[PDB]
């Protein structure tokens, strides 16, 4: 009935939407081959808010699957479930990005977002409402921190006034594959500051942290952190298609959330992750939920909580519980936690209720959170940009596509005023 | 051997993620208690047979479901126990009472039901047929 | 003749609805489907459910009301749910989008384009009955749809219909449970709405009913459905006189007329005395002394909100079931004497009793045992200049540094009526304190 | 068996192979094709 | 004894007909095959099919009609269509190399040439008719063959058969959607001639049946078949008091001496009121205050206007099926008492009410329910006038330019035509203008 | 009973003939042998449009076919349906031409005419009420713009009120077959704007692009295209064949069309094309239909319409639908892009439904409009031969049968003027 369209950029959105259309597949419950498969008529109601249809109960996904390489998707149709995207929104290139900002955004992504703007004005206008434009990508990669943060660039020209949520994979601070990444972290980070309505930050480390204290996995594949992120991206738009007591869509979860125009940054958790040596030694309810999410070991992203106050938070819940003790562990945790908020705010905490939850999991919930530590993850990329741009290293792979030496400074300066902002919020 | 996209290294496959095309045990799997749709046994009927029919009552024809024109919900939960949503309680044990309801304490209307007659106007009338009298 | 129409905004007014909707169709006889059992041929002539139901020629009659919600997510599965065969598909307003907890976009953006719908159907509902008398209107104060456009659908009922009644049974947000950070800002601009739009106003909060669930019903992890449907009792009970008979009978026109001392004093409260489990009350029995003093107490009430501080200014009490007048009499003989419940100097009566002779139908899994005896006071009192003092509060505490402003201003508003809206709270705070 | 071999071919075709090994999925998907066609083109059929 | 003569000029005048028959054929026991079974009489002198069906001594009755088109597609498909030998084959009119949306082939020797054919038609099918009451007219303005052959059918009808009834059921431009381009002057030109050759004017909007159908009766696919159904249901509700009993009987005669006060006023407006589907109809009672109010709202309008920037001039209630006249009085003197509807000065009383007892029928498969009470407002009002002025505007917008001029003139005409064209459309509003004030 | 002669000058339209003729044959129901197999029996209705009887049931084509060498008429009489054209319908000649004007104008096409018209005139009085004639030829040929124009000319002469539609084959944007193809292309065109009411313009660099882009062939040959142009000549006479709701024959089709009398130059489209490997993932209802028609890379005419504006466009569909949905997308999609059309006229778009699709489909349309875009497929030509009449290159291959010199600046100065009129409407 709300219309959410899949935009993705790069290695990282193709693999991040590649198990999102397995969790969303299998929640609906489809065949591999695209035919609805499921056991009540629950989920074939709200079909239409993730999936076009077609006749005979085919079902394809509403999804823009687009990079500067065809050896990618190929890599794509080869998953379990790769045979349901469509060859229309297969949008390639030519030659790679290479982990560079500068011609993923003005020379080789500048001519091929004309034919993705093509395909995604094509799929917008085939609806009745399009709710907002979500995308996955990554801010560290060449395809998708310069051509993804191009056509968030490109597309709110057209459509002013639609929610966008970017599902960023921040560069961790510890691990870096890749040396020249704080170039194309701040040069993004200076673009979805002006443009993006809530932006979700993943890192990849934190994710290691979380399958390995709370799940106690030995060998941690790359399809439990693509896993864990595509359940909390199913959790993020539970509401929307499937009822409950309070339901809370992507719009009414950032006029509840955002302050200010400038301060728009958060981080995601999910509650209901335990191990499978202690899964029958605890009970699940609506306290062990509470607990889980606001320790500082079950977040996705590598700031802690304790050295900042959060502004505000919002909270979804899924599956049938009674929300009176709901209501009394917020309050709970309104009232242990007072130096961990701040004081001129009165209520802080979104309460949304749905009625169904996952497939393989009764109650679950998902944490979405703006906090003032997020600026510990925007000062070290900052750190790292002025000791390495100080000795003008890596400038040639950066001016001979056409760019300037004055973007890198804007780039410099936009950060400390952010940076200032936040900080006076402590 | 037709085409098998080769496979996995097994240091790919790991013990969280795998979703397979769901069969279902018998009855008792789901948080819904049913079985699972049986499905169309073969796609070429879905692809190659489309019958051209704008059906009288949905906006498109890709929308086949757009006010709930087909699915079943409400009979669905008459055959479960727990209504899997929280508005199934309000009127779900109404055919069984508690208490059978009074039928004397009322608001009776009897001014406007036998002050006034439809139309004859009997009174220059003769009586006619049938006409017993107390 | 006596119709009344019913107007629920929002989904909290919907799901309201339901609940109050079902203890409508089993306090009659009234299948889910709509239909009548015994109609009026049968067991002679009936009219208690014409001030609920319109009977249509073939006997299928249709509820009088209208639910009206942006987001469709609500009313979609009340439209393929048990009581799916009863309401015309043309009293389910849907829209396509949703408000989204902003009184900027139910008020100025969305709900200037769908008002003309609703407003049409209430004009065809008014003249479809002859004898109606007034309007009870179920929204919320915290939400965006049920703020705005509520708030809209007032300003715009009130140049229409001109002098009706206003009754509000609206949701109040609390003093220290709260779900939207936003909530202080749609349950301040929707007053400075609200004050010359309404006659009488109930305000009724959710962690009170939690406490009365908790504390008397003796009921652990409650739900949504054990709250809507002690509203529906409410709101089945203010209305029990207008279509039953009984020693004192009460309309709509004199809730204003004895609760209301001035224009903009009318803000009432609610209580429900003999909300007792069938364990409880399984071997005690509950007489009209006892069911009177313990709706005075504010473990009972249904604001927190302390009447010790407050001053009774004028109280009506709708009693119901078999209670015969002279225990009444000897009821208030009684707790006139406590100086506890003090009452301001000048009202010397403070008083109004009506009495019917129905016992509160019991709805089947509902928690509320079968009484004899029902008492709905709605008392008036001076105490919620508290209430409004800590919002206030909470409001200049976030404007300081102009919070929440930049989303507020781009959506058809500007800073004006967030700078008048607040002189308006300071001045019902100066009338409320001038009385007392 | 023959469609779900088709979709599972390269996204962009450059090599010789590739275009011959398409051209005989799109001959074998035509025979299919008109086997099923004059065999539900009549309710009875003759052999 | 009250024949009625009915003509049907154009493909949109066939595809209209071919429902408006079917009625006809099942509002009496007519079957496709064309005889009244056994079960389905009276027992004596029924005198109700009369009005539309003749009577051959077979048990044969023929409508009485004709079906004129210059395309043999549509007159061939209802040659080959269920009700095949009810129309006799000299009853339809067919032609060759059709109009093609131009109104030069209105005056040409082609165009000349096959109005005598349907005018000896007509001399022979009212010759039959002892009482004939009038002609009902269904063409098509912005088609060619329903507004160019049209127009010489009825000047030349008006030349023979002298001062006579007829009335016109056309279908006029939408305001936003169209189908020809060629549409503006096809109209235009068309219009000139049915100013001093026509008695009333009924016209329809194809997108308001659009509007309606989707605001009252939830459907998609609204094709020409359940427009017509519509269609048929005002012209049969119409033409009702011809046919059936009632407490007041409205003829032709006393509709248009009480609806239009001048010769050159003749634009009356329709509405059809109960027009509620299957499902919604054990939902909503159908009283005579809440049948007859939803005719004022200008929702629920046959041409695309507002009634309200307007003011009313006269109107004609067409009851049907069980009326009360006393509900008819209290709710008109309620309609009397909403400001939102003003009435021009000069028409103190301003109503007419007809009564028939035979309720309305229902065509299986259709689009409506059984109902049992009806309302047909025929409503005279100077609001028509603003369909005129965008007209003008419409036509304006493409002269001087001198778009498709060359086959208006090249193929036998004058150029000239166009000039008086805009000049007396523009008399006729400010005839409209000068009325109102 | 408004029947339809052909007529086919050259190897170009009798190759696109061919396929014309095999698409009508497969769509009416009849045999290799001239037998009528067709199941239902709205096929039989109007056959005589197409195909008059003849002794035993076998039914003849009424078509005239013609080229100067007898090179080509083996291959049609040996292709698959080749059996069933008249035996004694073919006039050959001798020697060919051979790209040049001259030898199919004046030399030995004019010796040849009396032949064509001959069997013209014997196939015209056969026939009830001629509706018009259709002629396919090549404007860069030497007897199909030779020969065939000659034959509008004398059909003009002996038939001025009947009309004629061209289906003419311009040459290609950018790679051309025949070095003096805008010398024999010029001297056509300056003659065609007299004598012919429409005219239709094919490239095959666009239609290798549709072929290519669209239908995702493997190795698109001449008669894949040949195909693609026949399905757009049967398209515009559907109704004057089959029944519907609205109809259209060629007459409706003009004065719908072209405001003026030197305007009739059309550029046509086809809606039902999608890839055998995207067959699955989308239905061609109405949007995806009506979206098709209005992009620019579906269309048989190698100008893009964005540089230009349309002046009115046609849509003729088939198959049972209703006018609700096709009526509220057309307006949609004349509505948005109301800079792509002309406001000095009001309406633009003209509308015919037929009840009867093509076999293997179910909904159908076929685009016509002309347009100021156009003008661009004749600007190439003239520049071309302003760059090459200037040298005095190629003169001597015409002026050595009688030709005139001043005839080519005739020429060139009625293509400049018709250049004059199209540009004022921009
Ligand atoms: N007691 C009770 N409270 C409810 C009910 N439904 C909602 N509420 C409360 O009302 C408060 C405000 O919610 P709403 O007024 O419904 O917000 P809204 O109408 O959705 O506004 P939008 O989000 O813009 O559409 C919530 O915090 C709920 O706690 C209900 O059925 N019963
Ligand atoms: N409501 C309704 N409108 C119709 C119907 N048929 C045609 N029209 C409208 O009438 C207009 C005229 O179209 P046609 O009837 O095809 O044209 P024509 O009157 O037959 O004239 P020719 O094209 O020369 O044969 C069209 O624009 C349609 O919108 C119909 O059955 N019902
Ligand atoms: N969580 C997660 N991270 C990934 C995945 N694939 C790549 N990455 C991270 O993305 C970072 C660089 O992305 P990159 O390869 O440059 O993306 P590209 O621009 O599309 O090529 C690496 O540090 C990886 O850790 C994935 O599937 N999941
Ligand atoms: N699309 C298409 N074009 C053709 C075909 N055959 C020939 N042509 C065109 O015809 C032109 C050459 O015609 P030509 O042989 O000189 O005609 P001739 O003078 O009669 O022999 C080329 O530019 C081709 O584009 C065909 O089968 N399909
Ligand atoms: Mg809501
Ligand atoms: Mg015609």
């Amino acid at each position: 009935m709300r219309e959410i369209v899949h935009l993705q950029a790069g290695q990282c959105g193709n693999q991040i939407g590649a198990k999102f259309w397995e969790v969303i597949s299998d929640e609906h419950g489809i065949d591999p081959t695209g035919t609805y498969h499921g056991d009540s008529d629950l989920q074939l109601e709200r079909i239409n808010v993730y999936y076009n249809e077609a006749t005979g109960g085919k079902y394809v996904p509403r999804a823009v699957l687009v990079d500067l390489e065809p050896g990618t998707m190929d890599s794509v149709r080869s998953g379990p479930f790769g045979q349901i995207f469509r060859p229309d929104n297969f949008v390639f290139g030519q030659s790679g990005a290479g982990n560079n900002w500068a011609k993923g955004h003005y020379t080789e992504g500048a001519e091929l977002v004309d034919s993705v703007l093509d395909v995604v004005r094509k799929e917008a206008e085939s609806c009745d409402c399009l709710q907002g434009f979500q995308l996955t990508h990554s801010l560290g990669g060449g395809t998708g921190s310069g051509m993804g943060t191009l056509l968030i660039s490109k597309i709110r020209e057209e459509y002013p006034d639609r929610i966008m949520n970017t599902f960023s994979v921040v560069p961790s601070p510890k691990v870096s594959d890749t040396v020249v990444e704080p170039y194309n972290a701040t040069l993004s980070v200076h673009q979805l500051v002006e443009n993006t309505d809530e932006t979700y930050c993943i890192d990849n480390e934190a994710l290691y942290d979380i399958c390995f204290r709370t799940l106690k996995l030995t060998t941690p594949t790359y399809g439990d952190l693509n896993h864990l992120v595509s359940a909390t991206m199913s959790g993020v738009t539970t509401c929307l298609r499937f009822p409950g007591q309070l339901n809370a869509d992507l719009r009414k979860l950032a006029v509840n959330m955002v302050p200010f125009p400038r301060l728009h940054f958060f981080m995601p958790g999910f509650a209901p992750l335990t191990s499978r040596g202690s899964q029958q030694y605890r009970a699940l309810t609506v306290p062990e939920l509470t607990q889980q999410m606001f320790d500082a070991k079950n977040m996705m992203a590598a700031c802690d909580p304790r050295h900042g106050r959060y502004l505000t938070v919002a909270a979804v819940f899924r599956g049938r519980m009674s929300m009176k003790e709901v209501d009394e562990q917020m309050l709970n945790v309104q009232n242990k936690n007072s130096s961990y908020f701040v004081e001129w705010i009165p209520n802080n905490v979104k309460t949304a209720v749905c009625d169904i939850p996952p497939r393989g999991l009764k109650m679950s919930a998902t944490f979405i959170g703006n906090s003032t530590a997020i600026q510990e993850l925007f000062k070290r990329i900052s750190e790292q940009f002025t000791a390495m741009f100080r000795r003008k290293a890596f400038l040639h792979w950066y001016t001979g596509e056409g760019m300037d030496e004055m973007e890198f400074t804007e780039a410099e300066s936009n950060m400390n005023d952010l940076v200032s902002e936040y900080q006076q919020y402590q | 051997l037709r085409g098998k996209p080769r496979p996995l290294p097994i240091s790919a496959l790991s013990a969280f993620s795998y979703i397979p095309p769901r069969r279902q045990d018998p009855k008792e799997h789901s948080y819904y208690y049913r079985q699972g749709w049986t499905g169309i046994i073969s796609l070429y009927d879905c692809v190659f047979k489309r019958d051209p029919g704008y059906n009288q009552k949905l906006h498109r024809d890709d929308r086949e479901h757009a006010k709930s024109l087909g699915l079943r919900i409400n009979e669905e939960e008459c055959e479960r126990p727990v209504g899997v949503l929280s508005s199934s309680v309000y009127g779900r044990r109404i055919d069984q009472p508690v208490e059978p309801l009074n039928r004397d304490h009322g608001r009776a209307g009897h001014v406007k039901a036998d002050f006034y007659r439809k139309n004859d106007i009997t009174s220059i009338k003769a009586p006619g047929f049938g006409h017993i009298s107390p | 003749m006596r119709e009344c129409i019913s107007i629920h905004v929002g989904q909290a007014g919907v799901q309201i609805g339901n609940a109050c909707w079902e203890l409508y169709c089993l306090e009659h006889g009234i299948q889910p489907d709509g239909q009548m059992p015994s109609d009026k041929t049968i067991g002679g002539g009936d009219d208690s459910f014409n001030t609920f139901f319109s009977e249509t020629g073939a006997g299928k009659h249709v509820p009088r009301a209208v639910f009206v919600d942006l987001e469709p997510t609500v009313v979609d599965e009340v439209r393929t749910g048990t009581y799916r065969q009863l309401f015309h598909p043309e009293q389910l307003i849907t829209g396509k989008e949703d408000a989204a907890n902003n009184y900027a976009r139910g008020h100025y953006t969305i709900g200037k384009e769908i008002v003309d719908l609703v407003l049409d159907r209430i004009r065809k509902l008014a003249d479809l009955c002859t004898g109606l008398q007034g309007f009870l209107i179920f929204h919320s104060f915290g939400g965006g749809t049920g703020s705005g456009f509520a708030s809209l659908l007032m300003e715009r009922l009130s140049v229409d219909y001109g002098k009706k009644s206003k009754l509000e049974f609206a949701i109040y947000p609390a003093p220290q449970v709260s779900t939207a950070v936003v909530e202080p800002y749609n349950s301040i601009l929707t007053t400075h709405t609200t004050l010359e739009h309404s006659d009488c106003a109930f305000m009724v909060d959710n962690e009170a009913i939690y406490d009365i669930c908790r504390r008397n019903l003796d009921i652990e992890r409650p739900t949504y459905t054990n709250l809507n449907r002690l509203i529906g009792q409410i709101v089945s009970s203010i209305t029990a006189s207008l279509r039953f008979d009984g020693a004192l009978n009460v309309d709509l026109t004199e809730f204003q007329t004895n609760l209301v001392p001035y224009p903009r004093i009318h803000f009432p409260l609610a209580t429900y005395a003999p909300v007792i489990s069938a364990e409880k009350a399984y071997h005690e029995q509950l007489s009209v002394a006892e069911i009177t003093n313990a709706c005075f107490e504010p473990a009972n009430q249904m604001v927190k909100c302390d009447p010790r501080h407050g001053k009774y200014m004028a109280c009506c009490m709708l009693y119901r079931g078999d209670v015969v007048p002279k225990d009444v009499n000897a009821a208030i003989a009684t707790i006139k004497t406590k100086r506890t419940i003090q009452f301001v100097d000048w009202c010397p009566t403070g008083f109004k009793v009506g009495i019917n002779y129905q016992p509160p139908t019991v709805v089947p899994g509902g928690d509320l045992a079968k009484v004899q005896r029902a008492v709905c006071m709605l008392s008036n009192t001076t105490a919620i200049a508290e209430a409004w003092a800590r919002l206030d509060h909470k409001l200049d505490l976030m404007y300081a540094k102009r919070a929440f402003v930049h989303w507020y201003v781009g959506e058809g508003m500007e800073e004006g009526e967030f700078s008048e809206a607040r002189e308006d709270l300071a001045a019902l705070e100066k009338d409320y304190e001038e009385v007392g | 068996e023959v469609h779900k071999e088709f979709q599972s071919l390269s996204v962009f075709i450059d090599s010789i192979p590739k275009k011959i090994r398409k051209q005989k999925l799109e001959e074998e998907m035509k025979q299919l094709e008109h086997d099923i066609g004059v065999l539900e083109k009549h309710k009875v059929i003759y052999i």
